């Protein structure tokens, strides 16, 4: 039903580009990639899409108490405002943005280590309905902006 | 020689800002001197008591026709009942009802009793309250003056919980339903509050560069949504049933709004703001005056919206429990009492502290206390009492940390007297010793030094570190253990009740210290609570 | 009077231009001990400020120094505490605690003993002008 | 306010002004009688009222079946309000009243039964009563202050001395600070003491004296048809239950009535009275071409002088506040900015001037013209306090405005309005600059590339982003290490650079030469506050160049000067140096205002500190070229400044020191050619140093 801390889910978003709901789900390698990228979901039946660089870990999400505690140095529910910690399930590696551009937007990829506002990304619901303040539940819309570079998720 | 020419330059640089201002003083301008003492003398001495006039002049108003006081409240009535898209200010208004507002060890209570009965008859068989009710209703969510106004009015009625205003409010009611009414009171709920420390920060910062009408940031009125809800807890205390279904379900209208979910999760709202305002105040230490003033109202923010939770549900009718198992509470719950444990420790340091940390406990003891009258309904195992226990689950780090935080100064209770204690270092006088009081508790087979040491976090800290072996031992000695002893029966309640609850056991046994304390001093019952069941007690 | 105020004006008109700034009142205040406010400083000023240039001039400044009392005399009379013809060494050592400034005990000892041109052991009444 | 009391009052000393009606003038006074009325004998008619209704209740005493329209109400309600009307005015002078009184005394007009709407008229009369008595009260406290003040302070501050000249009263720590506070705070305690010298018994005795026939009477008049007469008219009924409420509370008239009363000398009392019938001519002509009567008036007020002197008074009015709505009342044309320029000339006269119009943005911020804006940002102009007292969700609506600028000229002026916003003090208020990029986030405005695009292809998208680059650079993090040594403001630091690049030299050197007055320097924060002698020459000689020798070209580029002589000061921190001496010497040839090349002027000694220390002797020796040319005394001022710089550089100097004591027995030969003289006798031991130490339309 909701959503805890250390439960395995995917993201994905469905583009629809040239008029095509392209269920492309997000998708980071590593071990030689630095990036993430996209993975078509939609053509199920004669191309399934790999999984394993598509899975990620809910292994921290607290709100700004927390987070100014890591800073200046088995199940918690995750909130419509929290920032969580996510590390690719695969790889091991904390996604992050990337302070480079390739337009004046910031780069997505892997990277280490939990320090700094990077590997942080505060959740909002993009409805009325939904709000601040409950648990996240099976297959909710959400919005998450960096703290970082405090850009979107885009 | 150089320090002699730094004590000259400092010497003729004070007495050049002393000739700035010093003689300067009210100096030149009898026109603008006799104005501010005009202005001093209107905010100084003005300002008086005459004001035992009215209720006099109520018992004149009150004579023979019609009685002219009913008249008036006529007036306000049809006044009220003019359709203006909105509510004006009508001072008038703003004089007569808390002039009527004004005007309201066992024997003699009793007879003041009555005369306040006799009061409020005196207003309300002219049919007092009924305009009163339609003014909240004639507002929707604007919450002006004269709102401040019908609600002292409303309170001033309503004090004691008498049944026949009650009664005439419900039929008032049923007869000229206004889905329009409670519509106001869910809009006249929706803003109406919160502490936003923001502005806090910016009101610090600008007595860091201001140094001045402060005040107007805690939550923007808190006091008269107190008065709003107070007015909602005085509505329903004496268990008016069919109000609090009423309530709940508003049923002769066309629609319902129920404002018991409405008040949930405002009070989560509030919940939401103390909880930031630790998270802020986590790291500091040391919080003055302003911090702690405003903790103190939102604190009684806190203890009056509990009472209304209890009066909704303390006559055990089910339907607001009902809905209420299907609240949002329990996690703002679980969030108050991670403030609790984190907060006692860092409150149970000093001189300053102490009455804020009397707060707390309190508002915590009514908070459990609120779920106790919760809890009155179970049959074997507690539906309802699982969700106590899901919810006591995920709070179980902070139980440890309040329950060693009680075992602290039970324990005091227990050793306070024995001469292993207390001709320990002297014969007695309260000056005792620091080392000798530490060892004394420490050989004691007792504590883990830890404990001593919050207990050393000041004890006396006056000169001698001897502390006060009865002073600050009675500060600690009942001034928390009711609260104790209440979740101890809660605790019970569930184990006993709905047994074979494995985590349950830990819990219980966890910190079995003070209900063993406890067993002395509870007591039980088995009757039956017009349910027909054994409800034992 | 006259250059004793221009002494007190010069110390004070730190721009150089016989005018006094608001933001040169609170340079002094803030070395002075205090923090005042903008808001407050130029309420010290305005009252002050009868011609209204903005500023404070120095024949504005002269006759509001000229009603408060030689400024030299009491700030010896600070330095001098009993009358026993000098400054004693714990003497003159409690006089800098006044105006807030501290002192170890080696460093006014020396600042005494090069003042100390005669040798007496303290700060007689003389070495106020032969320092000066 | 008592003989050992009857509201005959004799003295009344309030202002309630004048009334010189004109003459029914039927000649060419058309719209020049224009101010009052046609005129008439009136008092002949006072005659008549107290002739009317004497006989008229003597008449009704009998209360036949007689009466003249037919009923009383036909008969006294035109009479009564006549009458009350004709009080109003200030006539029947006290002994007209004590026959009139004594008719409604009689201590009967009271004692009869009368019908509806008379006493309707009839609650007036005496609620009029109430106020010209508590108007007699209010005198009666005004005689009262006169003195005792005179007598308070011809006691305190006189002794205020006494205590601190027994003290010294150099110093000031406690007892000169007891008596150290502000004004209204100096009266504060010393009024509120008395709360807890002996004259405080005359206070205590007036409080007493000013607590307390007719408060009994009014009250049992109310509840005789209070109680009878069981009521219709309910504004009627209202009315009543007023001067119940005036009467069992007659103090809290006198709280509100407090904060309208004043004191003046009796010169000014003139500039009041035609102020005050001008005053009330524009709460006239509320009620409404349906301008012009009004603008000629508004200056009036503003040609007072009597208008800065009692400042809290004209607050005390809300003065503004009849402006403010008749502006609202506009908002629903052309002269509305006169009252725009009033309002932004109001506020601004002192800051609790500028905190009552603080309310009032919330609404004229809606408002866009094209001004009210202005005004919207008068209030706000510089408080710090201020700074904090306002809110975000207001600055949205602000940009919002800039939302829709997705052209134009328009939002150049929401800019400048927030550029008040976040630094109002030479201080940018960090809360402020926080939320200012929070809607950038979500709102954008190779848009830089653009710039130099301006300068050839109206002349505004050159000056629109360039109020853009003023703000950004406005809400800096901080100033120093305070930025530095921080926490996420170093995270919108980057965004002030993930966003903007070096880049502008499009209008760094490029505008520093051909706008060009100013736009340059709305670059110059921006690098300066947000991005190591590297970027000296970098950027050396842009500007610098061609500003240097173009003294005798004004204007713009003249007007330009002191427009940069902050630019160059701002930096005050190996070929190119004396490169950038090329730059500063000619300027300072051309310096050879005046008060800003005095500014300029710092900047000239301070570069003698950093001054390849070899580059600044022989460039000293260009001084020399006008150092015997000294006695061009700001050029005396100069090198005599610039003769301790190579006694600065003269450690490393130990082809110029040879004529330098040439120069240096020309400096003896301008000692040989002569306070101002003293300019050079420092100079001529630099003179000797820079000989000393070393030696260790042109
Ligand atoms: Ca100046
Ligand atoms: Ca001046
Ligand atoms: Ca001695
Ligand atoms: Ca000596």
């Amino acid at each position: 039903q909701f959503l805890r801390t250390d439960d395995e889910v995917v993201l994905q978003c469905t583009a629809t580009i040239h008029k095509e709901q392209q269920k492309l789900c997000l998708a980071a390698e590593g071990f030689g990639n630095r990036l993430c990228f996209l993975e078509s979901t939609s053509n199920s039946k004669n191309v399934p899409p790999d999984l394993s660089i598509c899975t990620f870990v809910l292994e921290q999400s607290l709100s700004v108490r927390a987070l100014q505690e890591m800073l200046a140095n088995g199940h918690r529910t995750l909130l419509y405002g929290h920032a969580i910690l996510l590390r690719h399930s695969y790889s091991g590696m904390y996604l992050c943005c990337l302070s480079t551009s390739r337009k004046l937007a910031f780069d997505v990829g892997l990277q280490e280590d939990t320090t700094g506002e990077a590997c942080w990304w505060t959740i909002h619901p993009a409805s009325k309905q939904r709000s601040e303040g409950e648990k996240v539940r099976v297959g909710d819309d959400l919005i998450l902006v960096s703290v970082s570079s405090e850009r979107y998720l885009h | 020689k150089a320090v002699w020419h730094k004590l000259l330059s400092k010497q003729r640089k004070r007495a050049v800002v002393a000739c700035f201002r010093m003689a300067p003083l009210y100096n030149l301008p009898r026109h603008r001197a006799v104005n501010l003492f005009l202005q001093g003398y209107e905010k100084s001495w003005i300002e008086t008591e005459e004001h035992y006039f009215e209720d006099k002049l109520i018992e004149d108003l009150a004579k023979p026709r019609v009685d002219p006081l009913h008249q008036l409240i006529l007036l306000f009535s049809r006044t009220a009942l003019t359709e203006k898209c909105k509510l004006e200010e009508d001072f008038l208004y703003m004089a007569y009802a808390d002039i009527m507002a004004k005007s309201c060890s066992f024997e003699e209570k009793e007879m003041e009793k009555q005369k306040l009965l006799y009061q409020q008859a005196r207003l309300h068989d002219r049919g007092a309250a009924e305009m009163v009710l339609q003014t909240i209703s004639a507002s929707k969510g604007e919450t002006g003056p004269m709102v401040a106004a019908t609600l002292k009015l409303g309170i001033a009625i309503l004090n004691g919980g008498n049944s026949t205003v009650q009664q005439k409010m419900l039929e008032y009611l049923k007869e000229k339903k206004d889905v329009g009414f409670f519509q106001s009171l869910a809009g006249l709920m929706q803003s109406c509050s919160v502490l936003d420390l923001n502005a806090f920060e910016r009101q610090n910062k600008a007595e860091g560069l201001g140094m001045v009408g402060s005040g107007e940031k805690v939550l923007q009125d808190d006091e008269f949504t107190c008065d709003l809800f107070r007015f909602l807890q005085l509505l329903c205390e004496g268990h008016n049933s069919d109000f609090q279904n009423y309530l709940r379900t508003q049923t002769g209208n066309n629609t319902t709004v129920n404002i018991i979910i409405s008040t949930v999760d405002y009070l989560l709202r509030v919940q939401e703001s103390i909880s930031d305002f630790y998270w802020y105040y986590s790291g500091k230490d040391v919080i003055d005056e302003q911090g702690q003033r405003n903790f103190s109202k939102a604190i009684q923010v806190a203890k009056q919206v509990f009472n209304t939770l209890t009066e909704y549900i303390q006559g055990p009718c089910t339907g607001n429990q009902q809905s209420l198992a299907h609240s949002r509470l329990w996690d703002a719950v679980v969030g108050f009492l991670h403030v609790f444990a984190h907060m006692q420790m860092k409150l149970s340091q000093d001189s300053s502290q102490i009455e804020l940390l009397k707060e707390l406990m309190d508002l915590q003891k009514d908070m459990v206390v609120m779920l106790l009258s919760m809890l009155e309904g179970n049959v074997v195992n507690g539906t309802i009492g699982k969700q106590m226990v899901d919810m006591l689950v995920e709070s179980s780090n902070n139980v440890e940390m309040i329950l060693k935080f009680f075992d602290m100064f039970l324990k005091l209770k227990d050793l306070t007297s024995s001469d292993t204690f207390k001709e320990y270092d002297p014969d007695g006088k309260g000056v005792i010793s620091k080392r000798d009081f530490h060892k004394a508790m420490e050989s004691h087979k007792h504590y883990t030094q830890s404990e001593t040491e919050f207990l050393l976090s000041c004890a006396e800290t006056d000169e001698n570190e001897t502390l006060d072996y009865e002073e600050f031992v009675k500060r600690f000695h009942e001034p928390a253990k009711d609260i104790g002893f209440n979740v101890a029966v809660l605790l019970t309640n569930l184990s006993e009740h709905m047994p074979n609850d494995t985590r349950l056991q830990t819990f219980l046994e966890l910190a079995e210290s003070v209900l063993n304390y406890f067993q002395p001093f509870l007591g039980r019952i088995e009757i039956m609570g017009s349910a027909k069941r054994i409800e034992r007690v | 009077q006259i250059a004793e105020f221009k002494e007190a004006f010069s110390l004070f008109d730190k721009d150089g231009d016989g005018t006094i700034t608001t933001k040169e009142l609170g340079t002094v205040m803030r070395s002075l001990g205090q923090n005042p406010t903008e808001a407050e400083l130029q309420d010290m000023i305005n009252e002050v400020d009868a011609d209204g240039n903005g500023t404070i001039d120095f024949p504005e400044f002269l006759t509001m120094m000229a009603r408060k009392m030689e400024e030299i005399r009491e700030a010896f009379r600070v330095f001098d505490k009993d009358g026993n013809g000098y400054i004693s060494a714990a003497e003159l050592r409690h006089v800098m605690t006044n105006l807030g400034e501290k002192l170890t005990d080696e460093e006014v000892d020396e600042m005494i003993r090069e003042a100390d041109i005669d040798g007496d052991g303290q700060v007689n009444y003389e070495e106020f002008v032969q320092m000066m | 306010l008592f003989p050992d009391g009857l509201p005959g009052i004799g003295l009344s000393t309030s202002l309630r002004p004048r009334m010189q009606f004109s003459s029914p003038s039927f000649v060419s006074i058309n719209n020049e009688c224009y101010q009052y009325s046609p005129e008439f004998p009136l008092d002949i008619l006072k005659a008549k009222t107290i002739q009317m209704l004497t006989e008229a209740v003597q008449e009704g005493s009998l209360h036949a079946r007689d009466p003249v329209g037919g009923t009383t109400e036909f008969l006294f309600v035109p009479l009564i309000k006549l009458f009350y009307t004709l009080l109003i005015m200030g006539i029947f002078h006290n002994e007209d009243l004590k026959h009139i009184l004594q008719l409604i005394e009689p201590s009967g007009l009271l004692q009869m039964k009368l019908p509806e709407p008379v006493k309707l008229q009839m609650c007036l009369l005496l609620q009029y009563l109430c106020d010209c008595q508590v108007r007699h009260r209010i005198e009666a406290i005004v005689a009262f202050s006169d003195d005792f003040v005179a007598k308070l302070q011809d006691n305190q501050r006189f002794r205020y001395n006494e205590v601190m000249q027994a003290l010294n009263e150099c110093p000031c720590p406690e007892e000169i600070r007891d008596q150290l506070l502000d004004f209204h705070e100096d009266l504060m305690t010393h009024c509120g003491i008395e709360l807890d010298l002996t004259i405080r018994g005359r206070l205590l005795s007036l409080v007493e004296k000013v607590t307390y026939t007719l408060q009994q009477l009014i009250s049992e008049t109310m509840v005789r048809w209070a109680q009878e007469s069981v009521i219709e008219d309910p504004e009627l009924v209202r009315a009543m239950f007023v001067l119940l409420h005036r009467q069992y509370d007659g103090i809290g008239g006198l709280v509100r009535a407090l904060p309208k009363t004043y004191t003046i000398n009796g010169v000014s009392v003139e500039d009041t009275i035609n102020l005050l019938a001008s005053l009330g001519q524009i709460r006239s002509l509320l009620s409404v071409e349906e301008e012009k009567l009004m603008i000629r008036g508004l200056g009036d007020i503003m040609n007072n002088k009597v208008f800065y002197q009692h400042p809290n008074l004209m607050r005390a009015l809300g003065m503004h506040e009849t402006v403010m709505e008749v502006m609202v009342n506009v908002l629903g044309p052309k002269m509305v900015a006169n009252c725009c320029r009033f309002l932004c000339y109001f506020c601004r006269i002192s800051r609790q001037n500028q905190k009552a119009m603080f309310d009032h943005l919330s609404y004229l911020l809606e408002n866009s013209s094209v001004t009210p804006l202005d005004v919207a940002a008068a209030s706000v102009m510089d408080n710090n306090e201020l700074a904090l007292a306002l809110r975000e969700p207001d600055l949205e609506k602000v940009v919002r405005y800039l939302a829709g600028c997705g052209l134009p000229v328009e939002g150049e002026r929401y800019l400048d309005f927030l550029r008040f916003a976040v630094f109002c003090n030479g201080e940018s208020v960090e809360e402020n600059a926080n939320v200012v990029v929070r809607l950038l986030i979500r709102r954008p405005e190779g848009l830089l590339a653009a710039m130099e695009e301006a300068i050839k292809i109206g002349n505004a998208i050159m000056t629109f982003y360039a109020a853009l680059i003023d703000l950004l650079g406005r809400c800096a993090p901080e100033m120093h290490l305070i930025h530095a040594a921080k926490g996420e403001a170093i995270r919108i630091r980057s965004i002030l650079r993930s966003l903007i690049p070096l880049g502008d030299l499009v209008g760094v050197i490029s505008i520093a030469f051909q706008f060009c007055p100013d736009h340059k320097a709305a670059m110059v924060l921006f690098l300066d506050r947000v991005y190591v002698q590297d970027f000296l020459l970098h950027l050396l000689e842009v500007g610098f160049l061609p500003d240097l020798r173009a003294a005798a070209s004004l204007t713009d580029m003249a007007l330009a000067l002191n427009r940069y002589l902050c630019t160059a000061v701002l930096p005050l921190l190996l070929f190119a140096g004396t490169e950038h001496h090329a730059s500063l010497i000619d300027s300072l040839l051309h310096t050879v205002k005046g008060c800003s090349l005095t500014k300029a002027q710092r900047d000239s000694i301070e570069v003698c500190l950093l001054s390849r220390p070899s580059m600044m002797q022989h460039l000293l020796r260009r001084l020399v070229f006008d150092v015997p040319l000294l006695n061009k005394m700001p050029l005396k001022l100069l090198t005599n400044h610039y003769e301790r710089c190579w006694k600065y550089y003269c450690l490393p100097g130990g082809a110029s020191e040879e004529e330098l004591h040439l120069s240096r027995k020309l400096f003896w030969g301008i000692f040989d050619a002569l306070y101002e003289q003293e300019l050079f006798k420092l100079a001529l031991p630099c003179l000797s140093a820079v000989a000393g130490a070393l030696p260790p339309n042109f």
